[PDB]
């Protein structure tokens, strides 16, 4: 994620936005408001950068 | 000058980019350098990567109405064709509703 | 009824004269080779190419183009090298000293011996012909090498070496080269001469072999130089790049020197309609598609 | 058509492709009994009224 | 199955907007003609998504 | 600059330049009208489905 | 401002500006009518059950 600012002539690398992948995505327990929580059926997440 | 004297007040700089098509349009006919466009890379019109100028002259808009009007007809037909796909997608769903 | 898998028709489309310089089209079967940042290799048919901040040939979406690398001095294309990303560098090239200079001179058999017996550099009649040859050193300086033809007797020519760009050069007086032609004026031997210039500005002098091969003294009326070539060039700067019909990328410089930066590889699959589309208009090799089977754009059915 | 187990079936719908090895096969991975091998570096394939 | 049809309209609308811009921007001395470019998308396989 | 009594400046216009620019201006003005007509039809088909 | 004897002023109304504004205005009205047409059918379907 980068921010274009007025007086820097170049974007500033604010930070990194990874994501977590499970091997049992169907096993996640769903709660309200489009949120899934990790359970025992779903494996332990391993956060990674996109594309890897 | 009034006394047969010539003075120089500077020379106009020219800008060449290592990669075009990255100059984001900014309102009026100006461009702003950014990523995927290279550094400003200032230079001189004398020789090299920069061409020669011409006093008292201007360039056209490089836009020809003949090539734009014909593309308008093609573009219009593709829009109407897409509008047929959405229309037949409504009817096919409408039949399934009442059934 | 079960869907038995879709298929894509791979018949060639219609080419349109878009213009520009960085756009190509393939008139027959063939796919461009593309790679991602992760290193995986993709195949596509998009002709839209653009540079980036890194001066690499990239598609409109951000995938680098791969091809045969150009290596060596002078750089040349290699058809036995693995595919590599194609890049147009902006770095200036350095000068290369002239090493092999060859000229062709047509002489007159009906040319009488000059009247003045002692050779003179300040008198034109002392030499039958004058020959200026530009020679470049490892710095870029131009050596105005002057070669003088003098005919002393029948079917015999005296060739001397003289330099004008060197203020410290010594005026030649002795014979530097002897040329004898055959019965019919055909050159036989003695046409290879080692000529070394004079050092200027602290730069080592240019050493090169001078060739008078393919020269005849048969009567042509007046002396005429029909050819003059050399293999030295001053340092140049990047100006423009052009893509030929062979896929080679050639950049023009100040001294009109062509520098080959690689050529585009074309991959043809043993079977189409087996490629799996990946996001944008690119394809990834998999089963039911065979090996890449790379090749040049010239022959090999590509 | 030569079925994978070893027997021979017969089909009426003709829509053929090429496998990765160069054999002329129908959609589904089933090869033709005469085993017509389409060679590589091929420009086009022509079939007349006869089977040639 | 409106996803593909909807995405088609946006491309054609964008294509007509650029063409309308070029014809209107004629006689502007410091102007360069624009042109749009599309690219198909494939999420899974065997089906397109616009 | 110096003046000159008994002299007057012209209108510094060229009839030839204006006549040819008149033809170009009209075509451009009709050309944009095609865009409006195209935008009219392209929106008419969508509203009427 | 200054006056002028023997003159009159126009309506400062440009036909070209007004005519094109009528075209876009008409399409805006028709788009609004579609919502009423949609609101009628969506309500008609519900009541019919």
């Amino acid at each position: 994620v980068s921010v274009t600012q007025q007086g820097q002539a170049a974007p500033v690398q604010v930070g990194q936005l990874n994501l977590t992948t499970f091997m049992n995505d169907t096993g996640l327990e769903s709660i309200g408001e489009n949120l899934y929580i990790e359970t025992q059926s779903s494996g332990a997440p391993n956060e990674s950068t996109p594309g890897l | 000058y009034s006394n047969e004297q010539e003075q120089v007040l500077g020379q106009i700089v020219l800008a060449n980019f290592a990669n075009n098509e990255g100059l984001a349009s900014q309102g009026d006919n100006v461009w702003a350098a950014t990523q995927a466009s290279g550094v400003a890379l200032l230079g001189t019109a004398g020789s090299g990567n920069f061409g020669k100028l011409t006093n008292g002259a201007l360039e056209a808009s490089n836009v020809d109405l003949s090539k734009e009007l014909v593309n308008m007809i093609v573009a219009q037909r593709n829009y109407q064709s897409n509008a047929q796909t959405i229309k037949t997608q409504d009817q096919i769903l409408n039949t399934l509703v009442n059934l | 009824v079960k869907v038995a898998g879709i298929t894509q028709d791979f018949t060639d489309g219609t080419t349109t004269n878009t213009g520009r310089g960085l756009d190509v089209a393939i008139s027959q079967n063939g796919f461009f080779r593309l790679v991602d940042s992760n290193g995986s290799v993709f195949y596509s048919r998009n002709g839209q190419f653009k540079l980036d901040e890194n001066r690499n040939l990239v598609n409109m979406q951000g995938m680098q183009l791969t091809g045969y690398p150009a290596t060596g001095t002078p750089p040349t294309i290699q058809q036995g090298a693995n595919p590599a990303p194609i890049t147009i560098p902006n770095t200036l090239m350095a000068a290369k000293s002239t090493t092999t200079a060859s000229m062709q001179i047509n002489l007159n058999s009906t040319d009488p011996v000059p009247s003045k017996t002692p050779f003179s550099v300040s008198d034109a009649d002392s030499y039958n012909k004058k020959g200026t040859v530009t020679v470049y050193d490892s710095q870029g300086n131009a050596h105005d090498m002057n070669v003088y033809f003098v005919k002393t007797k029948d079917n015999e020519w005296a060739v001397y070496t003289h330099d004008s760009s060197d203020p410290a050069a010594t005026a030649p007086t002795t014979a530097s080269t002897t040329l004898k032609f055959n019965e019919n004026g055909i050159l036989e031997s003695g046409g290879t001469v080692n000529i070394t210039t004079g050092t200027i500005n602290g730069a080592t002098a240019a050493t090169f072999s001078l060739s008078f091969l393919n020269s005849m003294q048969q009567n042509t009326g007046a002396n005429n130089i029909v050819a003059t070539n050399q293999n030295g060039y001053k340092p140049g700067d990047l100006v423009s790049y052009q893509i030929n019909n062979d896929g080679t990328v050639v950049g023009n410089y100040s001294n009109e020197q062509e520098q080959v930066l690689g050529q585009i590889v074309l991959a043809n699959f043993a079977n189409n309609e087996g490629l799996a589309s990946q996001g944008d208009n690119v394809w990834a090799a998999t089963q039911a598609s065979g090996v890449a089977l790379l090749g040049t754009a010239g022959s090999g059915n590509f | 058509v030569m079925l994978p187990d070893g027997t021979s079936a017969y089909t009426r719908d003709g829509s053929f492709q090429v496998d990765q090895n160069g054999q002329l096969v129908t959609a589904g991975g089933f090869q033709v009994q005469p085993a017509i091998t389409i060679p590589a570096n091929a420009l086009s394939i022509t079939i007349g009224r006869d089977g040639v | 199955s409106f996803s593909q049809a909807v995405s088609g309209l946006n491309a054609a609308a964008t294509n007509l907007d650029v063409i309308g811009n070029n014809i209107a921007n004629s006689a502007t001395y410091g102007f360069k003609s624009g042109t749009a470019s599309f690219a198909d998308m494939f999420a899974g396989s065997k089906v397109g998504l616009g």
